[PDB]
């Protein structure tokens, strides 16, 4: 639902890491995982500002907060953590050559 | 040239940036837009209660509203006596009537705390009798307007018909201003305050009004000190 | 295919938004910006005439007993000195005060930024509760109004048709239409604090008895200036 | 005008995606979908937006901007749809990876 | 120039499309088409809040707003212009692909 | 703790970049050092501004603004400190290819 | 400041532009120049709105909005510098392809 919109993204982008380092081992994966974690966070990003301004009125500027600043919210969180994930992956990419 | 990926997150940064800025600016200029909006529900709200309750009494009464939040009576020599202070009976019943329904809309929810002041304005014409200097026309009249403004307020809370309960006294104590005024703030033939080219009237300059002020001074004050408060809690 | 082009895309839609928010904020400050105005011009008109007041009051307050009590107001203590004994009557003590004091304070009044800026000068006669005689509370409060309006008329008489106090022709005229003789009563009366009551405390009966020059700021119409432009707008689309 | 490209714009990226699942077995149409997906998503919104700046009006303010913002709101729909569809994409390719 | 940006960023592009179609049968050319039409377009977006903010005044923001809605023009405009006009390259991608 | 958030992040990028210029030979860290770089300073920007919305509601306006604001101020100081030093790398190797 | 390093800014880009136009024929340098240029203009807009960011408070948003605006303008002249040299040797490599 729409208050729990911040969490969902957060919640599929660490799901989707947790799929991304269950492998670990198939480097075509790896290689995507930055990718698509970051994609994701962007996504949320479109669709957190989509629904910010489904009920923005000019003038109601005080009704339109709530849902506004949710919306903002579940941008700056998923791509928080789509950044996160994909710095953690990238990470883990040095671990590999050092040994 | 995977370098697109990183820049992508950069500009979605600095896209929402300015998206929260935009909601800052937003957020902390909402009192400031709400003191319109604010004045403006209180003046028509006040003056479609008024119009709605006293539109069927301006004619007999010989009151006229017009849109200031006060009710105007024309036509003298029946409110009050000629060239004294004493409330003629016509104007006594008068105020029977209307005063208990005006307090009425007065004391009300959406009004009691949008109300800073009332105004009782006893107006009169700029020549007085037996004078001939402009400066000696002014304070004579005051001194006949002030008293003739305060009997009104005297004969209300001082009546045996008008139910002003031991409460609502400490209302009109805290509220109402017995304003005599004088041959300033003329009336021309339109009703309209004068201009710098324009001349003034008898029987429609002298006047006697019940002015409600909003305490929207207040709520604009408000902000300045709530600003201030925050900008020293910032140090 | 191999390099995904796509980021180049959603870089040019962060980038383009970036600024369409930026536009957002920019054609917010336009839509509402009078509005955003008003506490300003309160803001700098009140503590205007505040710091004038200070600037040119300072050192008269110990002799003329008055405060300016950061309302725009200057409120005189000490009366029975200002006023005859029971009577609208100006004691000489207070004329002196009127000579010295108002000249240098229409000044500030009838000034550039502060001419078009003020409404009304309410001098404003305010008695304490006891009666000198009976001890009624309604019939004692109206009798409060009569020597409290008397005595507030008293000094608007003299405030410009004293000799001392040469008023101009464009000066007498500014007080006809921004000047008022309020005589209050026990209805404002002053607390020990020197505060107006509020929680219920116990009256003075010797700082609620005083005579105050207010002034009061056009920051009123400034916001009706804002509802009729709107109406006037509103009502031009119909 | 605005809200009418949104819906068209919404239904064409969806009605590509169908296109690009109903043959998933060319293995290079679907290395591109993610990229065309987006970009029409893009395109969209980058139409819609621009259809509503022609329409706002400088000297009247106070009712250009919720006119400007009704087409606002509908055309980040466009961009959210392009990128929730190529992440399918993206996603489903990830799991003929792991087979 | 300034009020000629939009139209200049727009028939821009849209010559450089017209000298990738000519190439078309490059192969290499093209597949770094898209890259560049979209780039010019991010380009005329920089500019476009370079020209758009230039005579904004701190003082005067009401008499900002037509030189800052050239900018938006310009970058939303020519945004569009290289987004569409890498759409039509990656089509014809499909095309060739498909036949 | 935000302005030690931002610190901690702007302090972290320069210790990474210390370790990447200390090896300088691998060639394989170090090409994945400018994206590392910059992905760290992206990350504690957006985590600056998102732990200060985590309490930021339209009824804690009074409150979490001044803690909002200070996110905001020190976000993009790490996201540029990552550029910078990734920069720094990209610079480094071009020097290497000129000998 | 602010303005005094957007002119750093563009003019570091040009002597950048420069260096690289001088080989010209490495095909290594060449390939990471655009990148590198578009990076280096993204990182000195960063700076602008970052030095800008700490000038901005809540306490008055009436003028403290107007003046970030008003500090940050000169800020994408070295974003339009970076990718206009970038779109530049790109164009150079395609022109490269022709023969």
């Amino acid at each position: 639902m729409i208050h729990n919109m911040a969490y969902f993204g957060v919640g599929l982008i660490t799901l989707m890491f947790l799929i991304f380092v269950m492998n670990r081992r198939n480097k075509s994966i790896q290689e995507l995982a930055p990718g698509i974690l970051i994609t994701t966070g962007i996504f949320f990003t479109f669709v957190g500002i989509a629904i910010g301004l489904v009920h923005f009125n000019a003038d109601n500027v005080d009704d339109s907060l709530p849902t506004l600043l949710n919306g903002i919210k579940t941008a700056f969180w998923a791509s928080a953590t789509g950044v996160f994930f994909a710095l953690i992956i990238k990470i883990l990419d040095i671990f590999d050559l050092t040994r | 040239e995977d370098y697109w990926i990183s820049l992508s997150d950069m500009m979605t940064s600095l896209m929402m940036l300015f998206l929260l800025i935009s909601v800052i600016y937003m957020i902390k200029v909402q009192d400031s837009v709400k003191v319109p909006q604010i004045y403006k529900e209180t003046t028509q709200g006040l003056n479609h209660a008024l119009k709605k309750e006293f539109d069927k009494d301006l004619m007999k009464w010989g009151a006229v509203i017009d849109k200031d939040l006060t009710v105007r009576f024309q036509q003298p020599d029946i409110l009050f006596a000629t060239g004294s202070s004493a409330l003629t009976p016509r104007f006594k019943e008068i105020l029977d009537d209307f005063f208990i329904r005006y307090l009425k809309i007065m004391m009300s929810k959406p009004f009691i705390n949008n109300i800073e002041e009332i105004r009782i304005e006893g107006h009169t014409s700029s020549m007085w009798e037996g004078e001939s200097d402009r400066g000696k026309a002014y304070f004579k009249n005051m001194t006949l307007s002030q008293e003739r403004t305060r009997a009104t307020l005297e004969y209300i809370m001082t009546s045996d018909k008008i139910n002003l309960t031991g409460e609502q006294k400490e209302w009109l104590m805290r509220h109402f201003s017995a304003i005599g005024f004088s041959s300033g703030h003329p009336l021309t033939n339109k009703g309209t305050y004068l201009v710098d080219g324009e001349s003034e009237d008898s029987q429609l300059s002298q006047r006697v009004e019940f002015r409600v002020r909003t305490n929207i001074e207040r709520k604009v004050a408000d902000i300045v000190e709530k600003e201030n408060l925050y900008f020293q809690g910032q140090f």
